[PDB]
RNA sequence: UAAGGUGAUAUGAACCGUUAUAACCGGCGAUUUCCGAAUGGGGAAACCCAGUGUGUUUCGACACACUAUCAUUAACUGAAUCCAUAGGUUAAUGAGGCGAACCGGGGGAACUGAAACAUCUAAGUACCCCGAGGAAAAGAAAUCAACCGAGAUUCCCCCAGUAGCGGCGAGCGAACGGGGAGCAGCCCAGAGCCUGAAUCAGUGUGUGUGUUAGUGGAAGCGUCUGGAAAGGCGCGCGAUACAGGGUGACAGCCCCGUACACAAAAAUGCACAUGCUGUGAGCUCGAUGAGUAGGGCGGGACACGUGGUAUCCUGUCUGAAUAUGGGGGGACCAUCCUCCAAGGCUAAAUACUCCUGACUGACCGAUAGUGAACCAGUACCGUGAGGGAAAGGCGAAAAGAAC
RNA sequence: CGAAGGUGUGCUGUGAGGCAUGCUGGAGGUAUCAGAAGUGCGAAUGCUGACAUAAGUAACGAUAAAGCGGGUGAAAAGCCCGCUCGCCGGAAGACCAAGGGUUCCUGUCCAACGUUAAUCGGGGCAGGGUGAGUCGACCCCUAAGGCGAGGCCGAAAGGCGU
């Protein structure tokens, strides 16, 4: 079971933008995550008529190590960790600092 | 869609096989003449023929 | 006679070309790309049926796959069979 | 292959020895002869390639005894 | 000047071909060695 | 088991899925072209050509099945030749081929050493050949010992480089006895008492106990330097978990794990319980392995090179006694002691690693370590057997440089 | 707040050596006292890789031979078109078997390959191209020779052969 999932809301632990928050956009098999407006890069982009018409520079999100983000509680307003238990037949996830299901 | 055809008669899906096969052919041609933008289709019929011929295979046996 | 399942396999595509175009609009011949093991008789049958035309004769030949490179790799395309299928008199398709 | 059908005696190996005791390899062959043996108790002759020693076995045991031993081992005659 | 290799496909096959090898206890040991080594092509037999 | 998926270089395109028929993991099934023992005949491997059925047809054709050889058994049939016999046909059953080492057997070198070389050595080694099993082989004394006794076979440590053998040279080299590992004994050569009674064995049954997917799995913050903190400084917490790995520099508490505790719809391993199916236990009296033991001649094996040479095997020619008997105790004789050959079977201690899992190293770190860290038995060389390389590192992230 | 490694400078011991520090490098290093070695290289006509020398030297593969005008092109002695000149003509022409296997045709490119340049190519890349009752194979039949059911023979493997 994966502790953090698509459409979770997380706080960055590590790197150029430590401390700031965002939504999970999609989750890579390398064990990385795209997080909306977090690990922004400036890709130089060549022109090509059929797909991505113009040249130009781009900002886009770069994958970030999933170990470097934490489910964000929004009750303490702080990072947290995730356990696993059964709420009546179905495995669920709970914060540990404040043992409520998510 | 295995259960949807597990029950139907030997002859019933013996006729199902042939019009699957016919569609496969028609796809093949339109694909070959750049008149198929839905590539995924011809993969699906292939897997349908597969699971017909299996169902034939258990009943007959 | 040939079972139809077989017939649905033996035709694989139409084959375009300068030569195929011309053959069509000169000696009323359609140029197909067919199953490697399909006899002339099976082709004639399969066309007559699956396109509802009438076939005078089919000719066949075997095309050899060209050898290629893909960056210091040696490759080889597959051999494939090419049918010239002359229809009867006045059909078109 | 030079094998006695009665006893089993086949060729064996060993050494020539000179006065100076030089040794060269050699074979000792059996004393085989093809021989028609009369079997009273089925009114015919049977031919076995057999060694002089195997003939002394046939004299003693009697051909009927010996051809039972041959059938056991499944060696044809 | 005439050289030592004068090719002939028929002779290549009757001599060094797959079935030639398979016809003798010694030839079968050649293919057994070549499989054991890992060779990609046992015999000459295109 | 799950919120993500459609194997890699390798994007992209079309789609599939998000509370369960998406993908993925394991159990049991299905499908499985052609060549290859190759097996219908042939053949220059991956191809050429058939015969017989049974079914189907649009009368052009079609689909499927079967058809090798040998061995054994059965039926049917059957020459010279009267009965027969050889032969012929059909069926059933089995075999064939491959594979790393270990094991038993059929053959069996030379270089070399002897400071030359022939006896001797190297060596019953290399190599070729046949057969086998998870191990094989060996095995319940015609064995030793010394007048006291021991008690099947196998393996280890000693005895001992001793006693001997030896162109007495070079070299070869025991045993008796002792200490251990492991331990087990039975059956036929035959008739009555007499049974489904010993328990080896086959097939179902439950129950345990493994195996093949899996589930849960503790506890950290601030602040300095820095591109980035896991590092420094400060103050806390977990520990049956500080094995290990990953994360933008070195993390018990970020992630994956680890200690520990849980799990199987289905298949299967081993052990008890066990019906049943073949199976024979016990007791009495008898019997007890002949071209064999021994011998002559030629060789071989014994540590033992024919020697004063016992013992073993036999190519060749011979040939007993048979329990009032026979073999051995290292020429041979006598006395004494010990055993019972010429019929079988037997577990454990012992040998090995093609392969599967786990874990380990005062082993290597790209001229090293496998020939091969990389699409390597490849490229290349050779008619062929066969020979046989070179070649690892952008960055934390492609942000791989728009204009 | 900069490890190993590289490259300088300074100091220091009788020697193999040691210590300090600038620059480069960007994550490892190991006091002391013990322990173990794949423990020290200039030579082996040593082994592998790299780079010199001769030297911008020999040579550019038949002494059948070229000259000019136009074209295209960044560039033309060599490519395309034209005119002339030359050479082979029982071949230096044409068609085949064997052997090779896409070298064939069109488009496109000039890095490497072509003993020079190259717009050209048997070179790179992509696309096209091989149509049979009568031609050949396959097929029927045999030669030398090969395999060979039973068979005969041989320690095994095998050898002969109906
Ligand atoms: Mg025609
Ligand atoms: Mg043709
Ligand atoms: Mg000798
Ligand atoms: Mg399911
Ligand atoms: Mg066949
Ligand atoms: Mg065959
Ligand atoms: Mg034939
Ligand atoms: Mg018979
Ligand atoms: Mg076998
Ligand atoms: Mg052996
Ligand atoms: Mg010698
Ligand atoms: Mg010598
Ligand atoms: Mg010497
Ligand atoms: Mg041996
Ligand atoms: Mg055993
Ligand atoms: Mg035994
Ligand atoms: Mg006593
Ligand atoms: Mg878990
Ligand atoms: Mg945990
Ligand atoms: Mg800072
Ligand atoms: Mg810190
Ligand atoms: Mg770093
Ligand atoms: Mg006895
Ligand atoms: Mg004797
Ligand atoms: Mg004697
Ligand atoms: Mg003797
Ligand atoms: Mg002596
Ligand atoms: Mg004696
Ligand atoms: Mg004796
Ligand atoms: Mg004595
Ligand atoms: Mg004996
Ligand atoms: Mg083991
Ligand atoms: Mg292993
Ligand atoms: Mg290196
Ligand atoms: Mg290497
Ligand atoms: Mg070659
Ligand atoms: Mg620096
Ligand atoms: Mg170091
Ligand atoms: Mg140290
Ligand atoms: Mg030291
Ligand atoms: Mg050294
Ligand atoms: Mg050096
Ligand atoms: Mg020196
Ligand atoms: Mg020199
Ligand atoms: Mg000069
Ligand atoms: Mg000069
Ligand atoms: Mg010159
Ligand atoms: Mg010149
Ligand atoms: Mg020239
Ligand atoms: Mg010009
Ligand atoms: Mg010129
Ligand atoms: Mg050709
Ligand atoms: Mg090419
Ligand atoms: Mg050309
Ligand atoms: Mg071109
Ligand atoms: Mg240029
Ligand atoms: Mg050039
Ligand atoms: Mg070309
Ligand atoms: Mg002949
Ligand atoms: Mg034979
Ligand atoms: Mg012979
Ligand atoms: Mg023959």
């Amino acid at each position: 079971a994966a502790k953090i999932r698509r459409d979770d809301e997380v706080i960055v632990l590590t790197g150029k933008d430590k401390g700031k928050r965002g939504k999970v956009k999609n989750v890579l098999s390398s064990g990385k995550v795209i997080v909306e407006g977090i690990n922004l890069v400036k890709k130089h982009q060549k022109p090509v008529p059929a797909l991505n018409q113009p040249g130009g520079i781009v900002e886009k999100e770069a994958a970030i190590q999933v170990s470097n983000v934490a489910i964000f509680n929004a009750a303490t307003g702080k990072a947290d960790r995730v356990g696993f238990r059964f709420e009546d037949g179905k495995k669920v996830r709970f914060f540990k600092s404040n043992s409520e299901t998510i | 869609k295995a259960k949807e055809l597990r029950e139907k008669s030997v002859e019933e899906l013996n006729t199902e096989l042939l019009n699957l096969l016919r569609e496969q052919f028609n796809l093949r041609m339109q694909a070959a003449s750049g008149q198929l933008q839905q590539s995924h289709l011809l993969k699906q019929v292939r897997r349908d023929v597969a699971r017909v011929k299996t169902l034939l295979n258990e009943k007959a046996g | 006679m040939i079972r139809e399942e077989r017939l649905l396999k033996v035709l694989r595509a139409p084959h375009v070309s300068e030569k195929a175009s011309t053959a069509m609009e000169k000696s009323n011949t359609i140029v197909l790309k067919v199953a490697k093991d399909a006899t002339k008789a099976e082709i004639k049958a399969a066309v007559q049926k699956l396109f509802e035309v009438e076939v005078e004769v089919v000719n066949t030949l075997v095309v050899k796959g060209k050898v290629k490179r893909h960056g210091q790799r040696i490759g080889r395309r597959s051999d494939w069979k090419k049918a010239y299928v002359t229809l009867k008199e006045g059909q078109n398709l | 292959s030079r094998v006695c059908q009665v006893t089993g005696k086949r060729p064996v190996t060993g050494n020539n020895r000179s006065h100076a005791l030089n040794a060269t390899k050699r074979r000792f062959l059996p004393n085989l002869h093809s021989h028609r043996f009369w079997v009273e108790s089925e009114k015919r002759f049977v031919t076995l390639r057999v060694s002089a020693k195997g003939m002394r076995v046939i004299d003693k045991k009697g051909i009927d005894t010996v051809l039972a031993e041959l059938r056991a081992r499944g060696e044809k005659y | 000047m005439k050289r030592t290799f004068q090719p002939s496909v028929l002779k290549r096959n009757r001599s060094h071909g797959f079935r030639a090898r398979m016809a003798t206890k010694n030839g079968r040991q050649v293919l057994a060695r070549r499989r054991a080594k890992g060779r990609a092509r046992l015999t000459v037999s295109k």
